């Protein structure tokens, strides 16, 4: 579970990163698919290239359900319900690309804020990632 | 590994401005922090209940400059990886009984330390390549073992 | 998350395997200390040798938390708390250990009970120990 | 891998019993409904969305059979693991991109579908060696990958 101080470290994170999120996420979207090629086969009919403007899109989305994560560290189930039914009971996502993606994640953190990507900051961010993570596969538990 | 071109000599390239005497021991500190089970591999080096007391741990230090030195030899050897871990191998598997999965854990600790170090010189083709160099020492490392 | 069907089909396994409950939890206790060398560690002071006591005594203690799990499907953090902050704030047990004791335990199942294992209970019962999991190693996200 | 004389033994003899037709069917099909995620990967065999529909999908047992045939040309190299699998591992790796854990949860559900075979015969020393003997196998799948 999330300690106060990891809270706080996430929050932190959040409000540093501001406007830059749904274009981090896409980067970490981009990250993830290239280092790992697997995933790709979750979205065929997407455009995948470089600056695709879908992948762009998608990256926001993705923050933003972080972000909704982040606004419900004790309400996480009921808070991505839907998106839980939707990778857990639908698209049947391998639970350990959310662990993938979730690095990906802090790769491009710590690419673009590494005075801040702190060991203690790096350790609240991946416990929450993988909160997140219990969330969205939790409907295969 | 097979490594295009450009990804060959991305890693190349990126490896040779890493500080070797840093570098390792900053991906040994944020796994044993990010990832506290790993502690109890090393007992010996004394009270790591704290991230600073982890990151600044002589031995914490010492050690992942050793690892370090593990993974240049494998970027000298792409192409016979099971060799130059043949060694650290049965250490790691046959006395250790370290699961791979945590193998797989400081590869990718060792990424984002990398990440950190170079910021958007990183790109994510570099990190792609890393990945893939990442993950062959850990599959190197976890044979000869179970 | 388990449904309804996966409740009836871990609590008729529950009720089938009845006051062998302890002792297949220290069968399944033997089979990870046997072919997971790496668990033992976990229990230095332990007498670890095949009928020894103590794993016999641990296996009954196993048992009757996953008895306590079974009766608290969704209340289930709360039911195993303390338990939590042992495995995961004091021992530090690598999560990967718990994947490996949930596998020992099924084996100890399909073991004894050959005929009522059928896929479907085997996928009921490994949804059911992946919930305890997560709870245990819980206090890490 | 290096199995003790009794583990050695212990593996060929229960093998030795296995219904090859059989077998490897059931570990395929078990995988499929247990980690449902791992039907993306045979679509073209169908409805999947039952474990009935699963266990006795005529493809799922004509593949799992050529499985169990791997495993036993494993069994009969145990000494070079990182050879017959080294086509397989191509296939697997560079071609499907299957992430190792993946290897290691089908290694597993074999175990546990040996142990329902077996019973009371299938003792923890027994599993014991036949745990080293699937890590091998997952681990020499795992090479040349990533
Ligand atoms: C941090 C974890 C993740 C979060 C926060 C997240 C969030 C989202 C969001 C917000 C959506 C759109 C939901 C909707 O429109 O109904 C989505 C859809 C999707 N995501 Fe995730 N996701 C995550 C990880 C994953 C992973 C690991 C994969 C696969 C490797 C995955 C596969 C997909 C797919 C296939 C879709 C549907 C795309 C489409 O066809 O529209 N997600 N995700
Ligand atoms: C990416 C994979 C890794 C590499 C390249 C690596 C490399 C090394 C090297 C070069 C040594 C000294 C070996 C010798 O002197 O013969 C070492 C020792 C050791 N490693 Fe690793 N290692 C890896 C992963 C791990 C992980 C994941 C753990 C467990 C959490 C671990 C635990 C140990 C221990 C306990 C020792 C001996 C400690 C001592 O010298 O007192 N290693 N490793
Ligand atoms: C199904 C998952 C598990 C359950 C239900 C479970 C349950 C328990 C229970 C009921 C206790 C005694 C609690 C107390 O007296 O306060 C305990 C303690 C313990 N367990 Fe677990 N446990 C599980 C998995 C694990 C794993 C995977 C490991 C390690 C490989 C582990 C390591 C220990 C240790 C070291 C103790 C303390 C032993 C001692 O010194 O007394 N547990 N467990
Ligand atoms: C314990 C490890 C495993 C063994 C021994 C094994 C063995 C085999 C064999 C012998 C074939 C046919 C190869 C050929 O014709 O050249 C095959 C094909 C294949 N395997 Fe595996 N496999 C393993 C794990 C997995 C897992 C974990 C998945 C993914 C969930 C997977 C997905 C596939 C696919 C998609 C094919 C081709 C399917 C087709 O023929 O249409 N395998 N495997």
């Amino acid at each position: 579970v999330l300690s106060p101080a990891d809270k706080t470290n996430v929050k932190a994170a959040w409000g540093k990163v501001g406007a830059h999120a749904g274009e981090y996420g896409a980067e970490a979207l981009e990250r993830m698919f290239l280092s790992f090629p697997t995933t790709k086969t979750y979205f065929p009919h997407f455009d995948l290239s470089h600056g695709s403007a879908q992948v762009k899109g998608h990256g926001k989305k993705v923050a933003d359900a972080l972000t909704n994560a982040v606004a419900h560290v004790d309400d996480m189930p009921n808070a991505l319900s839907a998106l839980s039914d939707l990778h857990a009971h639908k698209l049947r996502v391998d639970p350990v690309n959310f662990k993938l993606l979730s690095h990906c994640l802090l790769v491009t953190l710590a690419a673009h804020l590494p005075a801040e990507f702190t060991p203690a900051v790096h350790a609240s961010l991946d416990k929450f990632l993988a909160s997140v993570s219990t969330v969205l596969t939790s409907k295969y538990r | 590994v097979h490594l295009t071109p450009e990804e060959k000599s991305a890693v190349t390239a990126l490896w040779g401005k890493v500080n070797v005497d840093e570098v390792g021991g900053e991906a040994l500190g944020r796994l044993l922090v990010v990832y506290p089970w790993t502690q109890r591999f090393f007992e010996s080096f004394g009270d790591l209940s704290t991230p600073d007391a982890v990151m600044g741990n002589p031995k914490v230090k010492a050690h992942g400059k050793k690892v370090l030195g593990a993974f240049s030899d494998g970027l000298a050897h792409l192409d016979n990886l099971k060799g130059t871990f043949a060694t650290l191998s049965e250490l790691h598997c046959d006395k250790l009984h370290v699961d791979p999965e945590n193998f797989r854990l400081l590869g990718n600790v060792l990424v984002c330390v990398l990440a950190h170090h170079f910021g958007k010189e990183f790109t994510p083709p570099v990190q792609a390549a890393y990945q893939k160099v990442v993950a062959g020492v850990a599959n190197a490392l976890a044979h000869k073992y179970h």
